[PDB]
């Protein structure tokens, strides 16, 4: 069931990095956030969608370096 | 580290993707790699931070359009009713894997393609076969040469699976074993290679799984001309592509002593990609230079 832990971790990682992105708005942060989210299991399809939407909204606001 | 490649030299790489299953990837390639390179060398500020969002918009456009050619099996071809291409499906995996850092990419589209390649196109001996060559033979780079096709194609596909591993690990149980088998094949025939191209591409494949050493590494290193390039008598584009694969191998090995001359040679070629038949050379030279910028001390 380590898979359960792995998947939860990915989800945690993605959430943190997405939050981090909403904070800094940088290309570096965008990239980490986007890849992290890409790694979230389909099991979390809903929050994965919510997380992607959050990424899309930060980009809609514009990046700064 | 050496100076980065001036962003101004890459403005022609932001392209609109169009055409069918192959052509869409030919257009998607330059844009994806240009953003990838500009991101790594942080040249957006001194170039146009707003142009990035535009490029990203074009990448999304390329991605969605590519999905129209995803067949029920998860494989790709120029047209949905055309027999699926091993090379193209592998290339789509290659490009989408690098683009995972730029836009939303459905893991099941990526891993579905991976699964298909393993289940349908890999022989029990590990080799990967192409049963329906792409129309645009000019987009496959050095793999156009007919000699050592089994090694070259197996290396190419293995590279794709390796670059997709992180993304597909948890959903493709057979991925680890497929990679092993592919590696075994490359290993048992590596010493017999005659083309600098195959040596380079297979070298990178083997280096990624820590199997490029002993006499194989010696072969790989000694194949280079003047210790700065991997070339064969043919199109110069193939050598640029080959040497780029070689740079990626050296970086994978952490052989930073052999790296400087190679990077210097690539820069001295002043090859900024784009144009008919530039697909592999464009993607590889910049993936390699970006990696160099990222890793090199």
């Amino acid at each position: 069931t380590d898979a359960t832990i792995k998947k939860e971790q990915k989800l945690i990682q993605a959430q943190n990095l997405v939050r981090e992105f909403e904070k800094t708005h940088t290309v570096s942060a965008h990239r980490k956030a986007q890849k992290a989210v890409a790694l979230v299991s389909f099991e979390y399809k809903v929050k994965k969608m919510v997380l992607q939407e959050r990424i899309d909204n930060v980009l809609k606001q514009g990046l700064v370096r | 580290g050496s100076r980065s490649t001036d962003a101004e030299r890459l403005k022609h790489l932001i392209v609109t993707p169009s055409g069918a299953g192959e052509q869409n990837m030919i257009g998607m390639t330059p844009t994806v790699i240009a953003v990838h390179y500009l991101d790594e060398t942080e040249q957006w500020e001194k170039f146009g931070l707003e142009k990035r969002q535009g490029a990203l918009e074009l990448i999304k456009k390329g991605y969605t359009q590519q999905l129209a050619f995803r067949q029920p099996s998860s494989a790709f071809a120029a047209f949905v009713k055309r027999a699926p291409s091993t090379w193209l499906t592998a290339y789509v995996v290659k490009v989408f894997s690098l683009a995972v850092n730029l836009i939303a990419i459905d893991s099941q589209v990526l891993c579905g393609a991976v699964k298909w390649l393993i289940l349908e196109k890999q022989k029990p001996d590990g080799v990967f076969q192409e049963d329906a060559p792409v129309i645009h033979q000019e987009m496959i780079g050095g793999l156009r040469n007919n000699n050592e096709k089994d090694m070259a194609l197996t290396a190419f596909v293995l590279i794709s699976l390796q670059e997709a591993k992180d993304i597909c690990e948890e959903q493709v149980n057979s991925l680890p074993g497929s990679i092993t088998k592919a590696g075994d094949f490359l290993e048992a025939n590596y010493m017999n290679l005659q083309r600098s191209y195959t040596v380079a591409i297979a070298g990178y494949a083997l280096a990624q799984m820590g199997r490029l050493k002993g006499p194989l590494l010696n072969k790989f290193l000694t194949t280079a001309k003047d210790k700065n390039r991997w070339e064969d008598p043919g199109k110069q584009l193939y050598n640029v592509e080959a040497t780029s694969y070689a740079l990626l191998a050296l970086l994978q090995l952490k052989d930073f002593d052999f790296v400087p001359p190679v990077v210097r040679w690539l820069n001295e070629q002043r090859y900024y990609g784009g144009g008919y038949g530039s697909t592999q050379a464009t993607f590889m030279v910049f993936q390699a230079l970006a990696q160099y910028q990222k890793d090199a001390p």
